[PDB]
RNA sequence: GGUCCGGACACCAUGACUGACAGAUUGAAAGCUCUUUCUCGAUUUGGUGGUUGGUGGUGCAUGGCCGUUCUUAGUUGGUG
């Protein structure tokens, strides 16, 4: 019934299984060190992080 | 918990970015500027550096006692293991972001563009900046979308001491017609005691000792 | 208004059940079962007694 | 037996302020300290495309975050450390002890 | 070795109901399925299956 | 003594205990302390019906002829900020699993409806 | 919203208590971190209701809705869950 | 192809309304629907307003960001 076919289907690896923590997006995810932001939420959030473009 | 240094600077650097979204999202009326977060081993001390620390704690400590609350139930924190100070920011002209607020508080009120710009611009400029600049692009006129900048003193663009002298602030405001997007950059003094601006001057100024 | 209709009421003044009382070790009595052409299903559970 | 304070930091100068401060203490109580361990640097890259869309040309943004460690090998069994190590602070480092 | 799967071994049964409730002279009725990935067994042989 | 029997079942619904389809199986399982009828329940059948369980399982009722005062007897009608019932419905039973406020009233209910008895 | 009357009351109950509360905006979450037994579609429906009645402040960031409470919600909270008027929230105290 | 409302809040109503055994049905162990009558019982259900959601249209309504004009040395007041 509705209780196991609602979200019957898994959802543990693929682009399906994470998004941004910002946007909920499921492209283009950093996955580095566990920052999972969208490379569209790390342009803006890099300097609240401690990211530095240095050179 | 054991956890790699990377990890670790990449979680603390996470949560100073979340906490400064939610407060800039909450306090915006209360004149938000800015926050520091010293997340010691025992306690998360946050201090919220703001224009109004009365409005920011509210009657009796209950607005401020609810944020450290919220924030704890959020980040999963221990009750009193996380707390909030607030911080009553000295020159509330140098400092972007509370400016950027001010000017979206007047464009929502109704105040012309121009006064309104016009307006924040001396008031920076009197609060002791080099230089100013303020942006206002959108549906300010007619269908067509226009820019609108107002530039006084002096302001530097490129190299190193930008990241020093420079202080900016972005924000948006939702009209009738659409959206409107302001800019703030504001060119902090040198000031050697370092509280109105960098301690450093400039690399390329060269001050002489007079005999 | 059926729940009338699942209690007999003998004339000297108590009362019969009319209905299979189900077992299940949570709900007991009260609850009645189903009077199917064949089974009996607990409305509570799933209990189905054929 | 060995104490080893570990300071981590982003910056270098409060780092270095830090050690200087707890060389310092050590030095003041007569310790036996180690002058401080300069772990290599971790330097955590990001490289991503600037523009929101696919268009334009293929410009990147290398953004980069250094991590700098410091190590104290300290033979102190007295009460002494915690006064050091309490009186000497400074945002930006996170420090720990460990009973090596 | 990993296991089929419940609508597979339902699939199964099915088919083989329908081929068995029929006659050697008539072919069996037409069973419906989505399961485009269902290995075709011995016990499938002999059926029609949309 | 109605203002007593709607403080006890005010904390009875309170703390949901207070409950005919619930009543029935309330009265089965005897954690009933009682049960307030309506005499205008035009069903005859019903009406006998439901004092056979009650008697039959020791658990002695209270009566009040019409049902509307029963329905506000809830807290279930919306207010004008005065306790104004408004838009009651009826309610032909109920039971009480579970004692409610105004114990001294509680304790004098339990000792009038089981001595009258 | 369908809900129980029971996990009503348990979100009523934490909210009180509370006088804040946080939930992730992930409607199929089976178990809301803070409040047990209720599920987070649960209290994310809950608070979203009172938040249109106001007795509830509401914000969202980061896929996070964050909700406190007001005098209307104390109000109107210690008159549901009937407790005595000198039990107040810790966020009062 | 099929399922759920995850249609807040307000107003007006008419055991209001959920759910699941088994047969039929379906790609389907989907109580989706039809056979069947059990079960929680004010949360729901219907209508009227109002919301809510949408990788739906419009980048020729817009914000922000990026690309390019343009990696070249180019640009602007004040008083005369």
């Amino acid at each position: 019934g509705f209780q196991n076919l609602w979200f019957s289907h898994p959802r543990k690896f693929g682009p399906g299984s994470r998004s941004c923590r910002v946007c909920a997006g499921h492209h283009g995810l950093i996955r580095k060190y566990g920052l999972d932001l969208c490379r569209r939420c790390f342009r803006e959030q890099a300097r609240d992080i401690g990211f530095k473009k240095l050179d | 918990q054991n956890v790699t240094k990377k990890k670790k600077a990449v979680i603390g650097g996470i949560f100073k970015a979340e906490l400064n979204n939610f407060l800039m999202k909450e306090l915006a009326e209360d004149g938000y500027s800015g926050v520091e977060v010293r997340s010691t081993p025992a306690r998360a001390e946050v201090i919220i550096m703001a224009t109004r620390t009365q409005n920011v704690l509210g009657e009796r400590g209950r607005r401020i006692k609810e944020l450290t609350s919220v924030v704890q139930k959020r980040f999963g924190f221990e009750e009193g293991s996380v707390e909030l100070y607030a911080e009553k920011v000295s020159n509330r002209g140098l400092c972007a972001v509370a400016q950027c607020e001010s000017l979206r508080y007047k464009l929502v009120g109704g105040l012309a563009v121009r006064r309104a710009c016009y307006g924040v611009l001396r008031f920076i400029m009197e609060s002791g900046a080099q230089g100013v600049e303020v942006i206002v692009s959108g549906k300010l006129r007619g269908q067509r979308a226009k820019a609108m900048k107002f530039v006084d003193g002096l302001m530097i663009h490129s190299g190193h001491p930008v990241n020093d002298y420079i202080q900016q602030a972005v924000r948006h405001v939702q009209l009738r017609q659409g959206v409107i997007g302001i800019k703030v950059k504001i060119m902090l003094p040198y000031d050697p005691r370092g509280q109105n601006g960098p301690r450093n001057a400039l690399p390329d100024h060269v001050q002489i000792v007079e005999p | 208004l059926a729940v009338l209709k699942y209690y007999k009421i003998d004339e000297n003044g108590k009362i019969t059940r009319l209905r299979k009382e189900c077992q299940q070790p949570s709900c007991g009595g009260g609850v009645f079962m189903a009077q199917h052409a064949n089974r009996h299903y607990c409305g509570r559970c799933h209990d189905t007694l054929v | 037996h060995r104490i080893r304070l570990t300071l981590t930091s982003q910056n270098v100068k409060p780092l270095e302020k830090v050690c200087a401060q707890l060389i310092d203490g050590a030095k003041n109580e007569h310790l036996i300290v180690k002058g401080p361990i300069r772990m290599p640097t971790k330097v955590l890259r990001i490289t991503t495309r600037k523009t929101p869309c696919g268009e334009g040309s293929k410009t990147w943004d290398r953004f980069q975050m250094r991590i700098h460690k410091r190590l104290i090998n300290l033979h102190a069994p007295a009460e002494v450390l915690r006064q050091i190590t309490s009186i000497s602070i400074e945002p930006g480092v996170d420090i720990e002890v460990t009973r090596a | 070795d990993r296991g089929l799967k419940r609508k597979h071994l339902a699939l199964i049964a099915k088919v083989q109901k329908a081929k068995k409730a029929a006659g050697v002279l008539e072919k069996p009725a037409t069973v419906k399925t989505h399961l485009r990935d269902m290995i075709i067994l011995p016990e499938l042989v002999g059926g029609v299956i949309g | 003594k109605e203002g007593a029997l709607r403080a006890v079942l005010r904390a009875a619904h309170h703390a949901d205990g207070l409950a005919l389809h619930e009543t029935c199986k309330a009265l089965d399982k005897r954690e009933a302390h009682f049960c307030v009828l309506a005499e205008n329940c035009d069903e005859p059948q019903y009406v006998k019906l439901v004092e056979t369980l009650c008697a039959e399982h020791q658990i002695p009722l209270i009566k009040v002829a019409d049902k509307k005062i029963i329905g506000e007897y809830c807290g279930l009608c919306k207010y004008d900020k005065e306790g104004k019932a408004r838009k009651v419905v009826g309610c032909s039973s109920a039971v009480v699993t579970n004692w409610g406020n105004e114990e001294q009233g509680r304790a004098i209910l339990t000792d009038y409806f089981a001595s009258k008895n | 919203m369908f809900i129980p009357k029971s996990h009503t009351k348990l979100i009523y109950e934490y909210l009180f208590n509370e006088g804040v509360t946080v939930a992730k905006k992930d409607f199929n979450a089976k178990t809301h971190p803070n409040i047990e037994g209720v599920s987070n579609l649960e209290v994310i429906k809950t608070l979203k209701s009172l938040a249109s009645r106001e007795l509830v402040k509401e914000q969202f960031a980061w896929r996070h809705y964050y909700w406190y409470l007001t005098d209307a919600g104390i109000l109107y909270l210690r008159e549901y869950l009937a407790l005595p008027a000198e039990i107040v929230p810790a966020t009062i105290k």
